RNA sequence: CACAAGCGGUGGAGCAUGUGGUUUAAUUCGAAGCAACGCGAAGAACCUUACCAGGUCUUGACAUCCUUUGACCACUCUAGAGAUAGAGCUUUCCCUUCGGGGACAAAGUGACAGGUGGUGCAUGGUUGUCGCAACCCUUAUUGUUAGUUGCCAUCAUUUAGUUGGGCACUCUAGCGAGACUGCCGGUGACAAACCGGAGGAAGGUGGGGAUGACGUCAAAUCAUCAUGCCCCUUAUGACCUGGGCUACACACGUGCUACAAUGGGAAGUACAACGAGUCGCUAGACCGCGAGGUCAUGCAAAUCUCUUAAAGCUUCUCUCAGUUCGGAUUGCAGGCUGCAACUCGCCUGCAUGAAGCCGGAAUCGCUAGUAAUCGCGGAUCAGCACGCCGCGGUGAAUACGU
């Protein structure tokens, strides 16, 4: 169940401590990042492509 | 290695007595990279050791490593398998080396109440000829002078 | 005999010695040599006999002896004779707080 | 002095091509403007799993630099307001002018 | 640790404040296993739901501070 | 007054100090070197540059010191100490020359790599 | 898996962004914002060929390009077709935009128009060894460096899966000074899904 | 670093965590020698949440169409564990040529929706494992351009780089230089290459990163996402409360703390770097033994704050003991976040004071600022880290040989 779920984070939440982030492409719950609201594995997808703006791949 | 022998490890004869002996022996004292405990107590154990019945740490010191560096190694071997052990000779480098393990690792199992306690009374008894590290340099010289039995022809 | 309960021992400075009472800890033996004024010095008990009833007297005050016991093990007892699900593991040898028990038991069940 | 600027970017080169761009357009007009003064260059860094499912033990990290520049200007005339306060390019620069 | 007033819940502490008349009634079935036993519910029965039923307890006066959810487990082990 | 610069560095630390004539004596950051650095005897590997070459006094030494530990910013010491007594006569770029003294010690930390518990040590392996 | 993606690993060194905003604390919106746009826009892009779009913002106004290959067929008779892209774009963003539209020259050294158009004879029960060449002959006539393609999935529209590509000319991928394209595209002829992908050399 | 030479471990003890096994109403699903087992999970009290028990709905929690049509609301009060139902002010034309279009509730109305259900042996995509060099990044030296919020050498001044002054020095960051066997000696087929020297901050791919060919294991993933075929459809779909995911006769892996004097305790004195901050980071003053609390202050940041780092050094103790070592377990009293800490959080204080005196067979990591040891920051996040990613401080032993 996927679809009901997104439905459900959207929302206004019960109770303060009941709201929780996902990802905006897909509605993946773990391991997002809140400055571009983007997951673990459309971050790398987008990186690529140049679209997100200022990242790029780091060596050191 | 593979390739060919290696460098040798330049060190920095410390600026107390001006003898790279000294700073071998406060590095192999050294654990976890605490070095002024290791100073401090080699520096400790030399004053305990003029103050008391001595002439200068760098002179007893001295005999007291002539005294316990081997001279007659035997390294155990594998053949096709059989395994054995024959006498060798032994490199410069390395007898300093053992000199120092031995005298270092029988001080820390003394039983009194400090190293250097330990360490100042344990080079006095090397440098007369006594202590469990005079008696490892005899086991060594021991095993080897008999082992060269199947050592003869290796 | 010696100063309280039974038998603080010799030898040692008294900061140290009066922790050997049930119900005195560290901190405790400091508040209470304090609210006399007797030092260690140095590392024995050579009191007076004066000091040893002041320092008897004050403990008094305190529960450090076989009334502590009894205050602990009445506790538990309470515990497992309501519902109770502390005591229900009290009972058992078990972790009484939220171990996960995969090894934590071998300090509570040997 | 009563006016100063502030400018954050990606890339120096648009950076410094900008900066230059108003330093020039105000000693057209004026004097005595600050040199473009570099600031720390901020650095973030990003550890990811470049994997769907497992091997947590092989990464890719990412990183986003931003660039920054000062400008600051001495003795404004009623037409360093204006000769400044018009042009605009580039698109992904921030300005902020500050009195 | 809620030494800003201790946790009932409204509709326990209604249902208690209305039987707080007469003798009392067996039936107060509440899931509710977050309240604490105010001194007031002393004599009942309550019931508390486990995940799975609703187990009667009988309030004792020892039992004062605790939780409702302290008795009624929920594991079932041997 | 007369006065001679260096800086030194080693390691995360930075070093200005200044060589001006006196008896010899070395502050740093308002403090005597005896304080400052009162470990045992790191002094004695500051010390020297006057011992090998310019020997020995005799200067004041006034260092402005910040980064580091306390062994690094005394090897950054050594360092500019070696420098400015190079820009008092040119002639001692060989006595410093010959026993180091003059070169700068690009050791520094070894970055971490992912996937790894330190720079090179690994986790603990298990063949079955 | 064991090649980077090789236009990510070139982006911030001799290419750019296409995306060339600076913003902070409002930096969520705005790339939802352009992924919005960007996967909106693939409407008319069903038709009109568009290769890129790059996505620009001002104080309140938003600056859009796209780059296509068919003008006429994307902007309508006198302008009745940017018309109405504009507003409905605006319907969305709420704001101002301003579409200026490229045009493409030498559409066949591209990599995603290349790869889209060679994908798109699978779906008509074409045979694929004679699509990737015909598409690799008529990229090498453009005049280009080398090329290399590469389909996978059911071929033929049969049993277990494998791949196969064929190359022309030295497409060297370890030089970070390149300047290379790749895409990578999809279709089905009635089995499952197929992977195109394509990879053009043009100097650097 | 495959053995050999070494240094420190694991296996013994307590605790954290993952897995098997058993148990259960459920202990959701995936990973299985190297290449599964602090792995997906970079955050399980409710949510997350797929699992279980009770209470509920059926064109539907979510999308399009067509018609009546059209502006939908939110707020208050009783019943209820809530989901929901019953009553109260009312969802109320924003285009008008008098003739239409956007948002939307209900209904009808069925096309239809919905599935973390199966098949990684039907697939795309994305990884693991065996495993050219240069162009790019960072670190080691410096010229020049620019001196604020950085810096203070030549001057007065105060609590002080603070305020007048200055951009010398450090620093920050744009553009350039510099390392090429490029010179000098020997070896060697005079060749490639190797050994030694000069000069220089650096010498022989200076140190480290990114970069992973053709292929191998029908390796991994229908549970990030897509998708061919099969299956469910008043239920395998959907809404709510409470419970597992944390259960414990045990077995295996990865870690943390110790078994003390190179130590434990009390007082004083020092020295970093990477990063984070607006309803966030909290200066300062006061109250509390403490964790913390109150009034208040600067800062959207080289300006203020998090942030006086810990090992270190100097004094005074303690004396080889299951102990002034060790800190598991339990009793009582508090604090903080949150609607709410029983199952099942982190922290504080007083009391208690377990095993453990250096660990067999066997087995692991590492070739230099490395191993060993010590702290600091942040992603995720109300709260919650012995895990993960980075940063710097002190700083070794050895490599005869295949
Ligand atoms: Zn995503």
């Amino acid at each position: 169940a996927k679809k009901s779920m997104i439905a459900k984070n959207k929302r206004p939440a019960k109770h303060s401590t009941q709201a929780y982030t996902r990802c905006e492409r897909c509605g993946r719950p773990h391991s997002v990042y809140r400055k571009f609201h983007l997951c673990r594995i459309c971050f790398r997808e987008l990186a690529y492509k140049g679209q997100i703006p200022g990242v790029k791949k780091a060596s050191w | 290695p593979r390739k060919g022998p290696v460098a040798k490890r330049d060190v920095l004869p410390d600026p107390i007595y001006n003898s790279k002996l000294v700073t071998r022996l406060i590095n192999r004292v050294m654990v976890d990279g605490k070095r002024g405990i290791a100073a401090n107590i080699i520096y400790n154990s030399f004053d305990i050791i003029k103050e008391s019945t001595g002439n200068d740490p760098l002179e007893v010191f001295e005999q007291a490593m002539k005294n316990v560096m081997p001279v007659l190694e035997v390294k155990a071997r594998r053949v096709g398998g059989s395994n054995y052990q024959v006498p060798v000779e032994v490199r410069p480098e390395r007898r300093t080396t053992l000199g120092l393990r031995w005298v270092v690792n029988y001080a820390r199992l003394r039983g009194e109440h400090t190293m250097e306690e330990r360490l100042a009374k344990e080079i006095m008894d090397a440098a007369n000829n006594t202590g469990a590290s005079v008696k490892k340099r005899e086991d060594t010289h021991k095993m080897a002078d008999a082992n060269r039995a199947f050592a003869h022809y290796r | 005999a010696r100063i309280a309960g039974v038998d603080i021992p010799r030898d040692k400075r008294v900061v140290v010695s009066l922790t050997y009472i049930y119900g005195i800890g560290n901190t405790t033996a400091k508040k209470v040599l304090a609210n006399v004024g007797v030092s260690e010095d140095v590392r024995v008990r050579d009191l007076t006999n004066e000091q040893t009833d002041a320092i008897r007297a004050e403990i008094d005050k305190l529960k450090v002896e076989g009334d502590l016991r009894r205050e602990v093990n009445l506790n538990i007892k309470r515990l497992m004779e309501i519902g109770s699900y502390r005591g229900i593991r009290h009972r058992r040898g078990l972790p009484t707080r939220g171990q996960n028990t995969k090894n934590n038991a071998r300090t509570r069940k040997g | 002095q009563k006016i100063r600027i502030r400018l954050k970017a990606y890339e120096h080169r648009i950076l410094d091509q900008s900066a230059d761009k108003i330093v020039e357009t105000a000693k057209r007009t004026g004097a005595d403007v600050s040199g473009p003064i570099p600031l720390p260059t901020e650095r973030s860094l990003y550890t990811v799993i470049r994997a769907t499912h497992k091997y947590k033990d092989s990464r890719e990290q990412f990183e986003m630099r931003t660039h920054k520049r000062l400008i600051d200007i001495v003795n404004p005339t009623p037409k360093t307001v204006d000769a400044l306060m018009k042009l605009d390019l580039p698109s992904g620069v921030n300005i902020e002018i500050k009195l | 640790s809620l030494k800003k007033g201790p946790f009932v819940d409204d509709h326990l502490m209604k249902k208690v404040e209305a039987q707080q008349g007469a003798e009392k009634k067996k039936v107060i079935k509440t899931w509710s296993r977050r309240s604490t036993i105010f001194p007031s519910f002393v004599g009942f029965t309550i019931a508390v739901y486990d995940g799975r039923k609703h187990v009667p307890v009988y309030i004792q006066e020892d039992m004062v501070g605790h939780k409702l959810g302290e008795f009624a487990p929920t594991r079932t082990y041997r | 007054q007369v006065q001679y610069s260096g800086t030194g560095r080693r390691k995360n630390a930075v070093a200005r100090v200044r060589l001006v004539p006196g008896t010899g004596k070395i502050t740093v950051n308002k403090k005597d070197v005896e304080e400052y650095i009162p470990h045992a005897d790191l002094r004695e590997v500051i010390n020297q540059p006057f011992g090998v070459t310019e020997t020995k006094g005799a200067y004041d030494v006034i260092v402005n010191v910040n980064g580091g530990g306390y062994a690094g910013q005394s090897g950054a010491i050594r360092h500019g100490i070696a420098r400015a007594l190079l820009q008092v006569d040119p002639d001692f770029r060989s006595a410093l020359k010959r026993a180091g003294l003059l070169t700068r010690d690009a050791r520094m930390v070894e970055r971490k790599k992912p996937g790894l518990k330190k720079a090179r040590k690994a986790s603990q392996f298990s063949k079955r | 898996g064991q090649k980077v993606h090789p236009i990510g690993m070139r982006v911030g060194i001799i290419r750019d962004w296409d995306a060339k905003w600076y913003a902070e604390k409002e930096y969520a919106e705005f790339l939802h914002e352009d992924l919005r746009i960007r996967k909106f826009i693939a409407t008319k892009l069903a038709d009109a060929a568009v290769s890129t779009i790059e996505i620009e913002r001002a104080a309140n106004r938003v600056n859009i390009s796209i780059h296509t290959a068919k003008p006429g067929m994307v902007i309508g008779k006198g302008g009745s077709e940017v018309e109405n892209l504009r507003k409905e774009l605006n319907k969305l963003t709420g704001k101002r935009v301003h579409i200026n539209i490229v045009e493409i020259k030498k559409p066949d050294l591209d990599a995603k128009l290349v790869g889209e158009g060679i994908a798109r004879q699978l779906e008509n029960r074409v045979a694929f060894r004679r699509a990737q060449k015909q598409a690799i002959q008529r990229a090498m006539r453009a005049g280009a460096k080398g090329i290399k393609t590469q389909v996978s999935g059911r071929l033929n529209g049969a049993d277990i899966a494998r791949s196969e590509g064929y190359s022309e000319g030295t497409v060297p991928l370890h030089t970070l000074r390149a300047d290379i394209d790749y895409a990578w595209e999809e279709a089905d002829t009635t089995y499952g899904k197929l992977g195109v992908k394509v990879w053009i050399y043009r100097g650097e």
